[PDB]
């Protein structure tokens, strides 16, 4: 059960990371932070649940995938706003390690791990975006 | 022969891909069998050079999951527990499909014996999730309705 | 992976079922192949669930016994040694039978690890036995003569 | 269980050359396929007596040897790396190749549990061998261009 | 070995306790009790042989199946002639399991299972068919 | 599973072999073998139930301490009435220590043990009593 | 200990079923099934000693040999008296295998074994007798 | 020795986040955040100590439950000062459980592990009450 | 060697036998000793051969008795703790008896490491008995009384 | 069976004391086989009793004992290595002498897996030791040279 | 006791052989019978010693040779399976035999557990096998036929 | 890597043996022998390498067919010449199980053992064939 | 059944390299290697037999005795041919402890053991025979 | 003792077959060969003895060096006489890795081995110099 734990509870600490930084950005990628804090529930609902549970859709990466394509067009901390998506990034990193260690031991969250990576990708773009929306000013 | 049994799915499943697809009637089925035949091959390499190679990638995975929501969206709700069958398109895709899942199977049993890329496992599940989607599609533009058990 | 092996032999076996049906020309074979590709999800859960779901029962195997011997009747004497072939109905169908017969050898090994009804063994066996007498019947009705070996 | 796998993909095998062969179109196809067919039956002997009966012979090895030059010749040179497919004709056999060097697996495993005559593997590996030079041919005759990796 | 002697040996003590029984019983009723101590034979030369010989068929098992059929439309021993076929219902379903016991451990005797299997739930029905006939009169 | 197996089967038996043995006795001693019929039932429910199902009662086995006294007051088989009961006792025997075999595996089924092994004794003493009163005339 | 218990259990049950077979047969078939009665009484007796007591003798043997040379000279249960010794035989069979398992694992009871089994080959032919007795009418 | 350094670590990491997350509420918060630095202080020198160091008092977790009882009558990070003390019941969570793996490894630290988990579920209360009183405005 | 050991005193009790033959002067005896080193030979192929060839039977291990039977009635009331000994004749039996209990012991040990038949151990330890017969009378039919212990 | 091989060594060489005691032709010599055929149902006893039953004494061994000495007297040097022979006489007691050095390994492997009196073995030794004075007295009285190796 | 049981077995064979000597008529046999008597010390000394000492030559297991093809030229045809007897001088040799054939099995033991010379058991085999021969003759210069099984 | 040193020095044994035995032989024979050590070498090149390096052909073993074929229409060492031949008759035996010994334990030198086997039974009938050759002479 | 194997092919090496050996030769030596290249049959066909086969006589081993005390009264390779035999004798000592190791093994192969052993160096002999012929010259 | 045994056997095969070899070179080669057969005796002396006897001297294999490096400046068998030399290497390379596998076996036979390796080096340079010499005719 010590995999789910870490899993879960290492999600928990990455929402509240979001949570936090949701504050120094601009609507529109607060709302798209928000937006993750949904899926990441929906990935902490079926982890806990061990499968039972429904995760996150197909559909929800396809969105993430849409959404690196559309920022890769245009030291971590710039700025503090940078250092709190980078934050976030490594964090990210970490609970998509210990999502593949449950995965690996069961062989459940599949998409998650998935969508965590690209996740992490993301979270690397929005900080280095404004870094340059900042920079450009 | 720990990864060997692995690659004689590779081989076994590759061939069945390319049964199913000489029997499709659809280009876009025909062109997605094609491009995993090739992606097979590369997994294939990925596992008998424990990485040292070529290695399967993440647009390679993020291709397969463009394609099953797009297919997603033209079938719309899929009840569970399909019987199998319905047209030679769509029965020869779930022997495929079978094969595919018989696949990850081998590919679990590798990973705890020697080291595997996830990639490897992560493709190896979205094909038999969108080999699935084929098979529906198959008997939709047939106008062929599935049985629910 | 105990069982797990053991459903991934029925989805693979079930998918074949519905190709030799797609393919058969008969109806009382595809109903058959119908029933059990239904009887196939049962015995899937069966073993999933250590027999606390849905359960093989003896008419479901009194059933396959029903049809065998329905069968043996019109075909006559078996000799022994067939070589599996003929046309591609038949031949379709001694590729399920053997499916059907390593499905068996995956039932036995699960057993000497997990509990396992023996109604799912017993199923297991008259379904591979039963697949034999349909390829031979296609054979029959299609006038085309088996090859001993 | 030890040659009891064993039998069970020769018995696998065995229906898949037969469905392969009712769908060829050339009658040195089909006449190999048909030698095979038996010499599979005595393969399986070999095996299940511990070679106390009929035995794999060279002749046996010898004739498909001599049958995979003939053909390595109407082909010229083989690039690696063949995307199994082409036709249904070169699809079905690189179905039962695949089963081939599936069953070549199966006999690696029971030699080193139980005794096995050599010349079992070596006909193993030489069928694998040819069933490729079949799907290729397949293709040739019908002008078919093989897909290379 | 074992689990081979202890099934045929078991199998020869249910064959005799209908021998006993077949004397109880109308003619209808012995011609059949008749049927199965040689189809038993047949299934104890199976076993005996370790499979070389050939067992029982399945026309054996679909003429069962026609009897339970046959006699499903109309505390053990109502009568004595009752309790005779009920005590042979209880040796039935022992040889059943001790036959069960030869399969999962060598993979011999399918249709001998199901043949004692169906068997024993006719035994049940032939020992209530007299309590009925007894009782209607 | 198989002592639980072994337990009821042989229990089977037993009630069977009574039920047969019940026709040769006056109503009175028919009444009890009847009686105990109902009691081993309530054992193969406790058992085959690994002790869900409530067994019999400690009223159940001071009835037949009853019946030890009241009869102990007053070669198997003087007669073939005698040889049934005696027969039965043989069984009784058996599935005491079937029984036996259940508990020290589990810890199930106390004063089933308990009212089997008064039961053997009381078989025997009825055998021993048709024996004295058929003597007696 | 447990060969030793299945041995004599399974003894006491064998003496019962003569004890209800002799009650049809001649005078003289019965003299002959009491006195086995006995035999298979000083069986037990050296069984349950573990062979501090003396069991059957040579002579006992000898005797059963006698008798099988005597009768030779003239599907189980021909008659319900035919079918009671052929059940007799089944059962000293096991007996016979029950008491050979104890034999192998301490080195006591050959002459029991012998015994046990020249009986149970007795057991066959006085079946057939009565049949041949009955049929010869 | 790792579950204590984990323990102890993992609890440097926990009164570091308040430390900076008190900088963020109003006095009464703060004074209440500050008197928490202490008992984990008291805590951490229990557990670093192994046992020896006296821990906590019970009148120290009555406290706490004062407070949960005070709060509770009126997605993390409603604002960024909810998203501080949400961060730091995450933290609480995980702190409690590497001590709870103190606790059945050794069996020390058994107030610890209730008064981190009467904390966490304060946490969410503080972080929940901001969220009400700027939305209440 | 596991029968091994068996065997070679199956060859030393029989060349022990055919010396206390040589000695007996009572031809009811000398007869026995014979059909006994027979009998051996008889035993040695059951063993040696698993059962397959000639076996013992049950009237071979009859005849041992009804002898035995038939001598315990000329000598009478058998006290126990015999010295051995008392002419030559009884000596040279006492030996041949040793050797016979050495030669249960023997088979005891086998049977416990290969399968032997019941018959064999049977058959051996009723000759032991009968060994000490023939020491007793041929002291009765020389008036030698025994020492007890 | 522990002690059972020491017991039936015990009865082996027992016999064969009584059968060099019927050959020789002098009186402290048959007395002296004699004690011991005795002596060997008490040592008998002790080892299958544990010791709880009679047990071998001092004396049983000091009378050994005081006989070898007596007869070491008669013979004078004992030069080493005689090969065992000379006369009937003679060579019967060589024949027991070995068997009871074999007694002797037979309580030595016995002590090592369940207990044994020291006395046993004490005895067990004296008495191979006295056996050799015997075969040598006897070629004495006789007047036969031993030879030496 | 590794090799504490072989020489105990050489010392037990070989007072076997001095009985049988004193029992012979014949100078020839008698003679071989010392020499073996002899070559049983050095046997002994070779085992004992590790063969540090005094060795088992080839001459020595020569000589023997040399002697049973001189004999079987005498008997002629050996029919198989020879029950042992025939006379007290042929008797005496086939226990002497027998002794030898159980040493041959202790060395055998022994070999497996410690270090021996080759020649120790090929002499030991061939002293078996001559002393067979001896007993043969014995009963031909008696005019005594051997009885075959 | 022992079974390959093995399988290849012993294979250099059989080449320099063949070199030796091609100076006895017409220019035929010689020409044939001279095209084997060509293959043997081959042979041991797909050994050393492990498979990497590609051994021996098809059409290779086709040849020897064709050889053998041509041959078989027309105590060791008749001639010298022929005791040569049977020489290395002897040792193509040797490698032909040294290299089996190869693939049982890796895979590898399929063809390889197959050419070899052939060619045993070549130099068996070219032994003979001068043995012929001389003596029709 | 690798010692066999080795013992065998071994034996083919020895009687191959006599077969070249006995062109060297006079009449006389060549019809003794021609009679050992007999006796080497029934050895290897004693040996590949695993002992149902008979092999050599003890006639054979005197034969050779006989031979060894003829020769013995009258650096390899003095001469060519002294050399063959000489090479001979090496084979003969290896194929001597390749046979050697199959008795250990079985307990198969005793003659032959001895007859080998006698064999080399009676090779031996020989070889110093033509040695001392040339050199008397 | 095993890797002795064959060491030293392999070694008497070598030494065995450059006595026949010796017999078609110069006077001049012919001395050299008689002189390694000599050093090998002395090899196979301190291997028999197992280090107790001295071996070859140092001398020994700076005088191989000097050859090689005299010869080196001038298929296996382009004649007999080549071929036989060529068989020799071969015999070298096996005698030098079954002494090498007596070294890493006990730690004896250091030089021996250098000696063997040099030894096939030169075997070869003598075969191909004949090759020239008589290709330069």
């Amino acid at each position: 059960d010590d995999p789910i734990i870490e899993a879960n509870g290492t999600l928990d600490e990455l929402t509240s990371f979001i949570g936090e930084a949701k504050h120094y950005v601009d609507e529109e990628m607060k709302g798209i932070l928000e937006e993750i804090q949904n899926d990441i529930y929906k990935i902490m609902g079926e982890i806990g649940s061990k499968g039972k549970i429904e995760g996150i859709s197909e559909e929800r990466i396809k969105w993430l995938a849409g959404l690196i394509e559309r920022y890769s067009e245009m030291l971590p901390g710039g700025t503090l706003e940078s250092a709190k998506l980078d934050v976030c990034r490594t964090i990210a990193r970490r609970a998509e390690r210990k999502v593949a260690t449950v995965l690996r031991e069961f062989g459940i969250g599949t998409l998650a791990a998935i969508y965590l990576a690209l996740l992490s990708r993301l979270l690397f773009l929005l900080a280095r975006v404004i870094e340059i929306e900042k920079n450009k000013l | 022969s720990p990864v060997v049994e692995v690659q004689g799915t590779i081989d076994e499943l590759n061939s069945f891909i390319g049964y199913a697809l000489v029997l499709s009637r659809w280009d876009d089925i025909r062109n997605d069998l094609f491009r995993i035949q090739n992606d097979l091959f590369v997994l294939g390499e990925d596992v008998s050079t424990g990485g040292k190679g070529r290695t399967v990638t993440m647009d390679m995975i993020i291709y397969l999951i463009k394609r099953s929501v797009e297919m997603k969206a033209e079938i719309g709700k899929i009840e569970l527990f399909v019987v199998p069958g319905g047209s030679v398109e769509s029965a020869s895709l779930h022997m495929a499909r079978a094969v595919s899942r018989r696949l990850e199977r081998r590919i679990k049993a590798a990973s705890e014996l020697t080291e595997i890329n996830a990639n490897v496992l992560l493709y190896a599940n979205m094909l038999s999730n969108i080999l699935f989607m084929h098979a529906l599609i198959s008997n939709k533009r047939l106008n062929i309705p599935e049985k629910i058990w």
